[PDB]
Formats: C-alpha cells, structure tokens, sequence
C-alpha cells in the first residue's frame, strides 16, 4: 500500500487525480463544461462510509481535493507548493497505523483547513 | 501477556475487538424502550466475577469508569483532539 498512501497524500495536498488502474476511491469526469462531476467508488474505499461521521470525513476529503484542483486550474500551476500556506502535510507511511489512529483525521482536517484558507484568501483578494 | 494487552487496548482506545468473551467490560445495546438512542443510557456494562484474583475489584471498576468516560467524551462532548 506504499503506492496507495502516496496517491492519497497527493490527492489531499494537490488534488491531482492519477488513477490508471481504477484503484483510487475518487475520480472526476472530463478526463457542465466547467463543472465536472466527481464520482466516488465504494468498491475501492478504505472504510464503510455508512455512518454520518465517515460520510462527513469523505465529503471533507473530496471538498479538499476539489478546492485544490480548482486553485490549480485558476492559478495555471501544475502543483501547489507548501510555501503558499502555513500548513504542511506529512506523507503517510504506515497504512495500518494511519487506519488505527486518528492521525488520518488530523491530517485530513489540517489539509482541509489549508485548502479552505487558500480558497478564501484567493476569492477575497483576487 | 495477552490479557494485559487487551487491558491496555481497552484503557487506551476503548476497543473490545477480538475479545472472545475474555474481558469483564462490554456493551449492551438492548433497550426496553427507555432511551433507545442512548441519549443518557450509557450502554456499557461491567461484570464482577470475570476478573482474576491478582486484580482488585476497585481497580477493575476504575478501568471500567475510565473506558466509559473516554467513550462519553468521544461520543457526546466531541472532544476529539483531547481524547486523541
């Protein structure tokens, strides 16, 4: 799962979707003209996503990825460097530890707050 | 060794997985109509004679109360960061 943790980190830090094997839990259309549809694959999910907490967590991750991709498309940059904000996300190494601990929730909340701050700053100043 | 490991797991994360009836604290979701959605029921039960002889009943009750208060803080007070 070293590849899956790296893919999740890339999706949560830059919003870049690269799933040539249909393994990631989220993928967008246009791979209506400007607004693309983001489809979630429950067959390749990491949790059940049935309870309200898990549903809100998945929605927060998807919103973070969407905001990152929108910021990238608006700034015409291939990636969002970490110096653009005061939040730095660490890459996942142990999938079992990330699943059993709340470090996943902490990283998700941090990246979501960073994406929301960047989006608000952009839409307020530019 | 595994008994103390399960005690550690319950005292830290409030988990009772892979117990197979080898613990003295469990959850009883059965409800007779009073507080079905567990607004104030706290459906956590604690057995007495399920503990060995080398552990005090007061210490077992303290462990049960620690787990109950941790679950309460994690479920009702939403103190996610502090509980983590």
């Amino acid at each position: 799962s070293q590849d899956y943790c790296t893919m999740l980190y890339e999706w949560l830090t830059q919003g870049i979707l690269n799933d040539p094997y249909q393994e990631f839990m989220t993928y967008d259309d246009l791979e209506r003209a400007w607004d693309t549809q983001y489809f979630i694959r429950k067959d390749v999910l990491l949790r059940d996503c049935d309870s309200e907490e898990d549903k809100n967590l998945l929605f927060k991750m998807l919103r973070t990825g969407i905001l990152l991709k929108v910021v990238r498309a608006s700034l015409q940059i291939p990636t969002i460097p970490s110096n653009s904000s005061d939040i730095t996300i660490q890459e996942i190494n142990d999938f079992a530890d990330l699943m059993e601990g709340s470090n996943l929730e902490l990283y998700v909340d941090k990246c979501y707050s960073r994406a929301n701050e960047i989006f608000l700053k952009l839409f307020f100043q530019g | 060794s595994l008994y103390y490991e399960y005690l550690m797991n319950w005292l830290t994360k409030g988990l009772l997985r892979a117990t197979y009836g080898e613990f003295f604290i469990a959850e009883n979701t059965d409800t007779n109509g009073t507080d079905d959605d567990f607004i104030y029921h706290i459906p956590i039960e604690f057995n007495q004679e399920r503990v060995p002889a080398f552990i005090p009943k007061e210490l077992a009750y303290k462990i049960f109360m620690i787990g109950k208060s941790y679950i309460f803080l994690e479920k009702y007070c939403k103190e996610v960061q502090w509980t983590n």
